[PDB]
């Protein structure tokens, strides 16, 4: 458990070239660990904080270069 | 009668706008003329083709 | 979001601002709203009223209604029923002052229904009495704070109540004594732009305040929890738990 | 009144990006309060409308208009249902009086975490998250002078 | 931006109703055509070769 | 419901009427 | 021998100057702009502020 | 609606039924409850208006001895012959103030 | 012989129990719809048993 | 007429009506109330000499 706060991420779906996707996420990210490194910009999202994670796939304290691994994929770009 | 609107937009890059003071022209002074230029001409478009 | 196109007719044809009206109302919105939060956080944070040990023991439970003879006392007529109002009233804000060990209730807010059953009737210590509302504002156009009791409550109007009731509160002279802080941080910077593409204005108004719980105000408790605790209002802490607020609806007027 | 026909506008505080629109809510109406989060968390997030039987989760908001006393955001403090048997809006009220005067849902305002509140609306790359607004809406009414008269 | 009125003189009446104490001197189409106080004439003249 | 006016003469012979074992008032 | 008329008292007329007699207005006049009150705050009394 | 007491007869006000003169008895009490009849309804005009609470009452030479036979401030229980107000229409239809109000 | 002109109007927000007007265009003089114990201004009581 | 109490006698006014005394009590409620059936009156001798 993150033990503080949460901070939710929704990226939204939109179409990046024709016929392709830059996929819409939705992610949980321990506050402590999102305020420590967080990539987002220009993702096209919306955030908030909460006590509990709001979102289904969850970035605890613990994972760091595996949500930095993340929050850089927010863009990848699939068919 | 009602009255209605007849509305341009232009726009000049500052990179432009920077061009033509070096130029000879003035910048933010010509466009304005430009406007100005094009809508009391293109209210004879109107008027002239109000009439007809 | 006004259009460019309706400030010039409106300053043609009905001399006002445009823009200065919208700021009318934006910066009176907010206002008006975080003044309908504090309130809704006093009555939403506010213990029920005429309960343990303030219950006539056959009463409702909650309510007091003119129209059950273990309420009013067995008051008969007007001038009796009213005034067994006013010792409800008294035995709450006696009773804040067990619960948060401040004082006694020092203010109440309370239904234009009511203010008129407060402004009717005498509140000294003589026989019966009834008549015009006089000693109070019962309008809320000129203001909502209508007159003192008896030298001791402040009666304020709510002028948006659903059903009907008033809820004693309490205000020490300190501004740190409350039983709920209304903090402000910024108010109502106001901000200016123009939609670029079509030339046309918005405006927008931000504000940050934010609020808090008095410590202590649970008064249940004898320990906090995790000794770092939010303040801010929430359902565990603040939810109906306040000792400094108590609420009673009234009803059968 | 100086000429015939004489006009008197109003001008109503609507709010909601359409000032002119069906079922529009007023502003400052002596009638019904302010909504209590509409600056607020409710430009944020969309509370789902309180209807017959909508099982109320513990702590979740609910909308609900009165028709008499305002609009509110009532928070559930513990669940209950709202009684299917309540349809018209007439009754429904009577129904939520019903659960508010028990203290079961009851009724908040509260603010917008900055966080939501500082991006809003196309800032830092977000998206989908529009201000709330108020327009003002001006509208008239005509009246005629009719005549009267006597004779000798 | 630029506003403005561009109304049909008065006693132009649309055929429509022929009579209407409220007249829009906008609206070309029932306008237009009906006018007392401007005459049209076009020309047809041979071409200009280009 | 209705509204008549008795005194408590009326509710004296009640009272008395009910309590020496009578059978209306 | 000439009408001066009334408006229909339709709503829609009046306000455009409509009139079944010789004459149509300019329009209604005007009465001048009801708006509606900014209602009252309660101050912050009631509540500790602590700016 | 609002200015009901639960139990009354919705838009009259009969003073022989005791839940619209609250309970009242002889005339002091009785007239006393129309005088906050008038009141709450002079509130309810301050709460759908939003401009202020009733400024003025028309009525009838009936009433208006209720009105004049009462003490009209907070007082007990007072009757007595037709006192403040002109109760006839001859010299003026105007006829006094309601505590100032 | 006398002549008079007055014509009577309702005050807009009268009714205050509509968020909005129908039609937004509206004939202030009373008339059964609009008018017909709609205001807010003036609150009737009929008084009984005097 | 217009002087009466829906259900009083119609021409006497007679204190043992709980109508007529306005349910007084006693003599001091009572015979108040016929000081309001004299006011009642001479005010209806206002309404019909003009």
């Amino acid at each position: 458990a993150s033990a503080r706060g949460y901070v939710n991420i929704k990226t939204f779906e939109q179409k990046l070239d024709g016929n392709k996707k830059i996929e819409g996420k939705e992610v949980s990210v321990a506050f402590p660990l999102y305020s420590d490194v967080h990539k987002i910009s220009g993702a096209h999202y919306q955030t908030f904080p909460s006590e509990k994670a709001a979102y289904s796939t969850v970035y605890e304290e613990n994972q760091r270069t595996e949500w930095i691994a993340a929050n850089e994929d927010l863009w990848k770009v699939t068919g | 009668t009602a009255v209605k609107s007849r509305k341009l937009k232009t726009g000049i890059t500052v990179e432009l706008a920077q061009d033509l003071e070096a130029n000879g022209f003035d910048a933010p002074n010509f466009l304005e003329d430009l406007l100005a230029t094009e809508m009391a001409d293109e209210i004879n478009k109107d008027i002239l083709q109000s009439l007809i | 979001a006004y259009s460019i196109e309706l400030t010039q007719d409106l300053r043609a044809v009905h001399g006002m601002d445009a823009d200065a009206e919208l700021s009318g109302i934006l910066a009176t919105e907010i206002m008006l709203e975080i003044n309908r939060e504090v309130v809704d956080w006093i009555n939403y944070s506010a213990q029920v009223g005429k309960s343990g040990m303030t219950l006539t023991p056959g009463s409702k439970a909650g309510v007091f209604d003119f129209q059950d003879p273990i309420d009013i006392r067995g008051a008969r007529w007007a001038g009796e029923s009213f005034k067994a109002l006013l010792f409800q009233i008294d035995k709450e804000a006696v009773e804040i002052a067990r619960q948060t060990g401040r004082g006694e209730g020092n203010f109440i807010i309370a239904s234009r229904n009511v203010v008129n059953v407060l402004a009717s009737v005498d509140t000294g210590i003589s026989y019966a009495a009834q008549g015009l509302a006089t000693g109070f504002s019962t309008d809320t156009t000129k203001s909502v704070f209508a007159g003192v009791l008896g030298g001791k409550y402040r009666v304020y109007i709510d002028q948006y109540a659903k059903q009907d009731y008033f809820t004693v509160g309490y205000k020490g002279p300190n501004e740190m004594d409350a039983g709920i802080y209304y903090a402000p941080y910024v108010a109502l910077t106001p901000l200016r732009g123009s939609d670029p593409k079509n030339f046309q204005p918005v405006m927008g108004f931000k504000t940050r305040y934010g609020i808090g719980i008095n410590p202590f105000a649970e008064s249940a408790a004898q320990a906090p929890a995790s000794r770092i605790q939010s303040g801010m209002p929430s359902i565990l802490n603040s939810l109906g738990k306040n000792a400094y607020f108590r609420r009673v609806y009234v009803k059968g007027i | 009144m100086n000429s015939p026909t004489g006009q008197v506008f109003a001008l109503r505080a609507v709010y909601g990006k359409d000032p002119v629109a069906a079922g529009a809510k007023e502003a400052f109406h002596p009638m019904y309060g302010p909504d209590a989060m509409f600056s607020g968390q409710g430009a944020a997030k969309k509370f789902p409308a309180l209807a017959a039987s909508t099982q109320t989760t513990v702590g979740d908001i609910y909308t609900h208009f009165f028709q008499e006393t305002g609009t509110v955001y009532l928070q559930a403090s513990v669940q209950v249902t709202i009684d299917a048997g309540a349809t018209d809006a007439a009754k429904l009220d009577a129904e939520i009086k019903k659960q508010m005067e028990a203290g079961a849902l009851v009724e908040i305002a509260e603010g917008m975490a900055t966080s939501i509140a500082e991006l809003q609306e196309g800032f830092n790359g977000s998206t989908d998250n529009p201000w709330n607004e108020m327009g003002f809406r001006i509208d008239k009414q005509v009246i005629e002078a009719k005549s009267r008269q006597l004779k000798a | 931006l630029v506003r403005y009125a561009l109304s049909a003189n008065p006693y132009t009446v649309a055929k429509d109703e022929k009579e209407a104490r409220i007249i829009d001197g906008g609206d070309m189409d029932k306008m237009a055509g009906r006018s007392d106080l401007s005459v049209l004439l076009g020309v047809k003249l041979p071409k200009i070769i280009i | 419901s209705a509204y008549i006016w008795c005194g408590w003469w009326v509710m004296d012979e009640i009272q008395k009427m009910t309590e020496e074992g009578k059978d209306w008032k | 021998a000439e009408i001066g008329g009334d408006h229909g008292y339709n709503a829609t007329n009046i306000a455009a100057g409509q009139t079944s007699g010789a004459v149509t207005q300019i329009g209604p006049a005007v009465m001048g702009m009801v708006r509606r009150a900014i209602p009252n705050l309660i101050a912050f009394d009631i509540c500790g502020v602590q700016p």
